[PDB]
């Protein structure tokens, strides 16, 4: 696929790529201030990197690439944060689990997606505020020494 | 013209290790410099209040009144008086407050119920109930403890005391603590502490986890 | 003077199917020829009040005002006003009442604690309702299909849930001896609320519910 | 020519709480300005019913009259009467209707039957049967509740209340539901709810799942 992208369209149909050569020489000739977001089930608190204090333990490990039940994605291992993804109420963790999205139009679907965005960002913010995430965990002094010049974890 | 003389609460005096008695005047004429004196039933005044508030939204000046004494005198049932003198009132207003002596005492008992097993099927949330019953008088205090660390005062809600059906003099009360589901599979022991006057040590402790009702003698398992 | 109308509770209408409007004029001096007239939003008068209380021994004259109109108009949210005409007042007094956000309640059952069945003295069973809106839910108990006297169980009052603002919760407890609990004795609990589809739900639990039911393990020394 | 005054049905009353008296006048040639009204036993006024259906496609007049009462009016025993008037009528015809009170009352009995074992061997679809029997009078209502949320009436089919031969005046009825085999293996309480006027609360329901009738297979015992 990389070779095809580099060259060879339609099995050496033509050399017109040199024309696109000139192309790489062509481009070098130089409303929400409301608190009605409500709340959604399905997510309580991110714990892929361990439970919040006082809680201890609960790590999540990466998933091996060479697997059959999962890992059909030939890419790298699955990040633990992606595993605790908080898909929202678009999917339901029922007795066996099943999607509750069958008879909806585009507008309500996009509204649910926006609500999922809202919940995800709030949860990530509060998770990184306490400094329990590995990347957010500084050394044992204030847990905020490596703070960005923006007042953010 | 209305003065409220609120007696100290059991929880407040328990946590502060001291007692405070406050009577405040409201609905009077809007004017400061109101002389409030906290005296005893036998007529012995103490230090007055401080930090008098501003006027109410209804154009009434709000005057504070408070005092701090030793709890031993409060146990004696002394009808401590607070005398209020103001320009509008022709004669000083006096009210007496004291503990309501003459009440039977019974030891409360405390039980702790885990979340319903059926509720642990949505993987959304769970509730643990700390129940207190069989006690007199009212005004019990409940707090929640996890692994020895205090919890936020809004993650749990306690009900109000109400009379027992059978026993006329005894009462009961409920407290509920909400928690997520996944960490209940570890347990954290989620302890409950109860403070009541009639208790011999005034503090009682209970705990539970997910592995509490297990037989703890044989480990039988099933697999396909 | 005290003229106040009590809207009919959801429990009352559910129990009787006979919703009624009742406004009281009480805490007055005794008099005579005091009239109560219930009227609709547009002033449509309805049937008057009978069985009027006389001069009470506590020096109060309570001209009780009752009206019997069924649910449709009340469910419509119409305004209802009872006018009182009294000798002291020169102008009749009128006050209005009306029916004023819906979430399905959820019900759980808590069996008595194991430590409860160690003193061998009594036991308590909990029927718990949560996550409903609005308030004013009704609940009672049924034993093997037979009703129990009301004083044997106690129901708490609705309280605001900490996390969800609109959602509420409430508890109900029933006391029973342990020996009969050791031999079955279902004790179904039934709850009624507006947000329910059929307006009635019920649940049950006995001694043997958490058992694996697939294998039986016994130990003897 | 054809005139009817249909009494309300208990299923409609339960589902709507909007007890309606429906007077239908059809099988008559299409006319204009036909008077339709309703009266009680002694001839009371009723709501000004409207939205009368127009002429049938086969040049037949249709007249619809709705009387909006509530349950106490119906159960009081007032024998209502639909009145129809028109020019071709020699006299305005009045048709009476009332509930036939004075019938025996017996509480129903309900059961749920799991699908046959051989049915769950081809494992394509399963059938659930809700049986009701031993009730008087007839005209009971049934439906199904799916994990707390209802289902459209298309999926399930209810029977009719035929008389029971052995019983003097009792009846019985069936309800049939069809589901896919796979969802039968994952819980799915599949509650069946019935409503009849002989019940203490007029509503009852039952539940059955995959692991309901499976008996124990091991009676293992341990002796030291």
């Amino acid at each position: 696929e990389f070779l095809i992208k580099k060259c060879g369209n339609n099995s050496a149909h033509g050399e017109e790529i040199f024309s696109e050569k000139l192309k790489n020489a062509e481009k070098k000739c130089k409303s929400c201030d409301l608190n009605a977001t409500n709340y959604i089930r399905g997510c309580q608190s991110k714990t892929y990197d361990g439970k919040i204090f006082p809680g201890k333990g609960g790590e999540k490990q990466w998933i091996c690439k060479d697997t059959i039940i999962h890992g059909d994605t030939n890419g790298a291992c699955i990040p633990p944060r992606t595993q605790n993804l908080c898909v929202g109420e678009l999917w339901d963790k029922s007795y066996g689990g099943r999607s509750n999205i069958k008879n909806d139009t585009k507008e309500l679907l996009k509204e649910k997606i926006k609500n999922a965005i809202h919940k995800e960002t709030e949860l990530l913010y509060e998770y990184h505020d306490t400094g329990t995430a590995i990347i957010s965990k500084n050394d044992k002094k204030g847990q905020k020494g490596k703070n960005d010049p923006n007042g953010l974890p | 013209i209305r003065v409220f003389a609120i007696p100290p609460s059991f929880a407040s005096i328990f946590l502060t290790k001291s007692t405070k008695l406050t009577c405040l005047v409201t609905d009077l004429t809007t004017y400061d410099s109101v002389t409030i004196s906290w005296t005893r039933q036998n007529g012995e005044a103490v230090k007055t209040h401080t930090n008098i508030s501003e006027s109410h939204p209804n154009a009434t000046f709000s005057a504070v009144g408070e005092a701090s004494i030793c709890e031993d005198d409060w146990n004696s049932g002394e009808r401590f008086t607070c005398t209020v003198t103001h320009t509008d009132l022709p004669s000083p207003l006096k009210q007496t407050i004291s503990r309501p002596k003459g009440v039977a005492l019974h030891r409360p008992d405390v039980y702790l119920l885990p979340p319903a097993r059926e509720q642990l099927n949505l993987r959304e949330s769970a509730t643990i109930t700390c129940l207190v019953t069989g006690f007199s008088p009212a005004d019990v205090f409940v707090q929640w403890m996890q692994r020895g660390q205090p919890l936020s005062p809004e993650k749990y809600v306690t009900s109000a005391p109400m009379p027992e059906p059978q026993a006329p003099g005894r009462y009961f009360a409920h407290s509920i603590l909400t928690v997520s589901e996944e960490e209940w599979n570890t347990g954290e022991t989620y302890t409950c502490v109860v403070a009541h006057e009639a208790l011999p040590n005034r503090v009682t402790e209970r705990t539970v986890d997910k592995s509490t009702g297990k037989p703890t003698l044989y480990n039988v398992s099933l697999v396909m």
